């Protein structure tokens, strides 16, 4: 069935599962046409799988050739990544194969249930969490390697860095969740609290300053107020 | 024109003879429905005064036989037979009818709607749906399930209809998933019409004979197949014409037949906003779609 609050430490035990995001698939500029009509461009994009009990990612580049002289974008773009998900898949080995996978955006379920009818036993879940996995392209190296592709790539991160070594997947769940939170709710000031101090820097192998544990606790409250100051603004309480 | 005595009426109960019904009392005179068209598949069923849940019957063809009624009390059900005695039987019914006890299969002649609703159904056909090799005829009742409702549980009792599944490895070619899955045009043509049901008369058969079963007994398993055979050909983009202007034709009638009061049950509101609306088929269906809004606008 579908993930929410109450299942919520399934995610952490040793059943094998991926999240997938689609949001950065298929992304376009809107711009006007010399003749004053509206016009998109697409620009590269990503698919957003994720393991979030090892942290392992597989961000799948999606080069705007993918879309050449296709119609009805948005909808080949869940197809694509079902397709892609599904050959990710393929490419494990057995044992490396989630049991399951849930969608971030139930409009997945369908074309990933397709593509998935070679692994009857790999159950497509949906979720009524609000993930924020749309905000992985405000990760600067995410990014960086999305823009920079002139092909279909494969690029395999760690999204936890190396903060297992440490805390626990829940723990660190929690924390990659209240960033991208704060990215996507106000970006320019939530890469400021990342940034602000210059004697804390991201290793070449990481996504993420290398904060010691005290300054996660800082860092964390200030992702935590921008969230909430945010929210005051945008309905007025 | 052909009969189907009755052995006597014991149990108060509705019987039901294609889309007519008669009340008989308990231990009423009731000896059979008489001048019954010959040429077609018929339906006789029942329902208890005392259980209105199941409703049950036989499907049969009076060319494969003579058929009779006979009230078990150990089973407590209405059964149909075969008396294989020619002459024994035509001496039962010439009694009956001299003695007037039967009442007359009531056909309005300008009145094709039991055509129009059984016009490829077959009943070689329902007896391979219905499986029971001993009888000529074909019991169906409120409760039996269906092959596909088995999978997801006594075989001996299943509806084997054709078994259709828009998100399985028989719908979906690899290489083609998403093509396939929003264009279902090479399962309904080459994988259901051209290798399983051969042509479009059986799947229209088979399509009918679901209707009429949920519609009779109000089979729920029927009508999710009846439902799904026509989302099968309205989420096609590629249909032969011929099939279409049929389609059009199989639906109006079977809307048209509908008791009024069951369209909550009877119609799967997706199915059909989705067929007549969305579809490929969408412009292909006129007399459906306007019996449809003008019957229940509601659904839509």
């Amino acid at each position: 069935g579908a993930m929410n609050s109450s299942n919520y430490a399934e995610l952490f035990n040793n059943d094998i599962k991926l999240f997938v995001d689609d949001t950065n698939v298929y992304r376009v500029t809107v711009h006007k046409t010399f003749e004053g009509n509206v016009a998109t461009k697409a620009i590269n994009g990503c698919i957003f799988t994720l393991n979030p009990k090892t942290g392992h990612l597989f961000l799948k580049i999606i080069h705007t050739s993918v879309w050449a002289g296709q119609k009805r974008l948005s909808q080949l773009a869940k197809w694509k990544t079902a397709e892609e998900v599904s050959a990710l898949v393929r490419s494990l080995p057995k044992e490396e194969q989630p049991k399951q996978i849930i969608v971030t955006r139930k409009a997945m379920l369908d074309p990933l249930e397709v593509h998935m009818l070679d692994f009857p036993n790999i159950a497509i879940r949906p979720t009524e969490l609000r993930l924020p996995f749309s905000a992985a392209m405000s990760i600067d190296k995410l990014s960086d390697v999305v823009m920079k592709a002139t092909e279909p790539q494969m690029v395999l991160f760690n999204i936890y860095d190396d903060w297992l070594d440490r805390i626990s997947s829940y723990t660190a769940f929690s924390r990659l969740t209240l960033l991208l939170r704060a990215l996507k709710t106000n970006e320019e000031s939530a890469k400021m609290i990342l940034l602000s101090d210059p004697t804390i820097t991201i290793k070449s192998y990481h996504l993420w300053p290398s904060f010691t544990d005290e300054q996660w606790i800082t860092i964390e409250s200030q992702m935590r107020d921008l969230i909430l100051t945010e929210y005051g603004r945008k309905y007025n309480v | 024109m052909n009969t189907v005595p009755f052995t006597s009426a014991p149990i108060e109960v509705t019987i039901g003879i294609d889309q007519y019904s008669f009340n008989v009392k308990e231990n009423q005179p009731f000896h059979g429905i008489k001048d019954i068209p010959i040429g077609h598949v018929h339906v006789i069923h029942f329902q208890h005064a005392d259980n209105s849940s199941m409703r049950y019957g036989y499907w049969f063809d009076c060319r494969m036989g003579n058929f009779y009624i006979q009230y078990d009390p150990k089973d407590g059900l209405y059964k149909m037979m075969e008396e294989r005695d020619g002459a024994k039987f035509e001496n039962i019914v010439h009694n009956f009818k001299e003695r007037q006890m039967m009442v007359s299969y009531p056909k309005i002649d300008e009145d094709d709607t039991w055509y129009n609703l059984t016009e490829f159904v077959q009943m070689d056909k329902i007896r391979k749906i219905v499986r029971k090799d001993e009888n000529q005829f074909s019991y169906v009742d409120s409760s039996m399930t269906t092959v596909q409702e088995n999978e997801l549980s006594d075989p001996a009792h299943s509806l084997n209809y054709t078994v259709i599944n828009f998100k399985s490895r028989e719908a979906i070619r690899p290489g083609h998933e998403m093509e396939d899955f929003l264009d279902k045009s090479y399962y309904l043509n080459t994988v259901m019409l051209q290798g399983i049901f051969k042509n479009s008369s059986n799947y229209f058969g088979e399509l009918q004979f679901a209707f009429l079963n949920a519609m009779f007994f109000g089979n729920y398993g029927s009508s999710l197949q009846w439902h799904a055979m026509i989302e099968l050909i309205c989420s096609s983009a590629t249909v032969p014409k011929h099939m279409l202007d049929k389609l059009d034709e199989i639906l109006y009638y079977q809307i048209k037949t509908l008791p009024e009061q069951y369209s909550d049950i009877l119609l799967n509101e997706r199915v059909w906003n989705i067929c007549l609306y969305s579809s490929f088929q969408k412009n292909s269906l006129h007399n459906t779609e306007k019996i449809m809004e003008n019957k229940y606008p509601e659904l839509l």
